[PDB]
């Protein structure tokens, strides 16, 4: 099919604004109890963690390196 | 039939620099100008980032050849150019003045 | 006020402003963690000119306190758009239209203060007898 | 006190030899005639840097020192401050040294003075206030006069430190 008529601007606007909500704001930020850095609640840190994840990627694989 | 050649000592009647006196650096013709040492000050910025250090440099900008005329090796005062042969067989440059040879 | 602005960048203008006005009218803060755990393309680039903004208002303007910050304003504008080439079927091409997007960005100190409640009761109460008045 | 300082500044070795070049190159000059002249354009200085005029400052005053309290300055026009400062006091007038050089034909000489100062910085919109108002500050200033030989006009332009 095809669109009898072009859009105005009001209907656009309305239509593109009022039921999507936008994007709906909540609260997820929470303090990590170790570093004390901001992230996301309900999810491990990625800052004392990702650095602890590559150090003990590191170590694995060197042990692993060595065990062969 | 040209007016103006680098090296001579040159004065200015017109502008804010008017009345002073100077060589010439370099002699442009495309753009019909020329260059009066320590002449028309102007601002220039040459930087060094690694050495975070900035200079600011003076030079002499370009003004034109209309503003400017030739000074006589003997009379010392600015004159026009105009075109003769001498009794030595040569083909010269004098001042609308005096007899003195420019080149 | 600290304004900044971003020009000549490609993303769409309807998807950035979803998360500009997002943090209109929100405190810096607020903003910062938002558009840190936003999710879409809107988010790094308008970060990054917070943060920018941020740090032109400490370096620049002195800012003795930085809390006293808040985003006063937040728009998207729509710059030159590049025409690419679509092509389609039964030797038909269509015009494919690469959007572009100038964020701009106005910050003006002090603390931040939006209203948005309005009582039902006495506005009515008023508006009414003012207008029976009238 | 100010006998010693006197002796220090005319029986030194390098700064009587600075004099030796200057009285020998141009013997019109005057070395008392120096401190009241320098100081006559540190005050048309300050004037400049109160009045904001860049032509005068960069012709007359200051030469190739100039960059780092111009873009000073000009910084605090791209924040838009209003700069308000005061110095007309004078105690005591007694230069310093005299560094100079011969192949590109420059000289530089060093003097002091103390010198009652009041400073006021206004900010934008939101009046910021930096500095203080109608307070005295007592200064203490080394400026370097620049001495430059061209043909058309004799350079002499000052260095703030
Ligand atoms: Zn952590």
């Amino acid at each position: 099919a095809a669109p009898k008529n072009r859009r105005s601007i009001e209907v656009n606007r309305c239509r593109r604004r009022n039921p999507q909500k936008l994007i709906k704001v909540k609260n997820n930020i929470d303090v990590c109890p170790e570093c004390g850095h901001l992230k996301q609640k309900h999810i491990l840190c990625g800052y004392c963690x990702x650095x602890x994840x590559x150090x003990x990627x590191x170590x694995x694989x060197x042990x692993x390196x060595x065990x062969x | 039939d040209w007016h103006l050649f680098c090296g001579d000592k040159v004065e200015i009647l017109e502008g804010k620099d008017a009345g002073k006196q100077g060589k010439v650096v370099q002699v442009i013709r495309q753009r019909n100008w020329v260059v009066v040492e320590g002449l028309n000050t102007h601002y220039r910025y040459v930087g060094k980032t690694v050495d975070y250090r900035g200079t600011m440099i003076p030079s002499e900008a370009p003004l034109l050849h209309n503003q400017v005329k030739l000074v006589d090796p003997t009379d010392r005062k600015p004159t026009d150019v105009e075109w003769r042969f001498t009794e030595a067989g040569e083909r010269v440059r004098v001042s609308t003045r005096s007899g003195r040879i420019i080149p | 006020e600290i304004y900044h602005c971003r020009r000549q960048i490609k993303y769409s203008k309807d998807k950035m402003w979803y998360l500009a006005k997002l943090i209109r009218g929100m405190s810096i803060d607020q903003a910062l963690a938002q558009l840190e755990f936003s999710d879409k393309k809107g988010a790094q680039i308008i970060k990054e000119v917070l943060l920018e903004a941020q740090d032109m208002a400490v370096r620049d303007h002195n800012v003795e306190f930085r809390s006293n910050l808040y985003v006063a304003e937040s728009t998207s504008g729509r710059g030159q758009y590049l025409k690419r080439i679509r092509y389609h079927g039964r030797g038909r091409f269509g015009i494919m239209e690469k959007v572009f997007c100038h964020y701009f960005v106005k910050l003006v100190e002090g603390x931040x203060x939006x209203x948005x409640x309005x009582x039902x009761x006495x506005x009515x109460x008023x508006x009414x007898x003012x207008x029976x008045x009238x | 006190g100010l006998a010693q300082r006197a002796e220090r500044l005319k029986k030194n070795v390098a700064s009587q030899l600075s004099i030796r070049k200057i009285r020998e190159s141009d013997p019109n000059f005057k070395i008392k005639d120096f401190p009241e002249k320098a100081k006559d354009i540190f005050i048309e200085a300050h004037l400049c840097l109160n009045n904001s005029d860049h032509d005068r400052l960069h012709t007359l005053v200051t030469e190739n020192c100039f960059p780092d309290m111009v873009w000073d300055i000009r910084y605090k026009t791209v924040r838009w401050s209003f700069v308000e400062s005061l110095e007309p006091p004078q105690v005591v007038q007694v230069r310093c040294s005299s560094l100079m050089n011969q192949g590109n034909i420059y000289g530089q000489v060093t003097v002091r003075m103390h010198t009652r100062q009041t400073l006021a910085i206004y900010d934008r919109f939101g009046r910021l206030m930096y500095g203080q108002e109608d307070v005295p500050r007592d200064v203490l200033e080394y400026v370097v006069f620049e001495k430059h030989l061209v043909d058309p006009y004799g350079s002499w332009r000052m260095h703030g430190k």
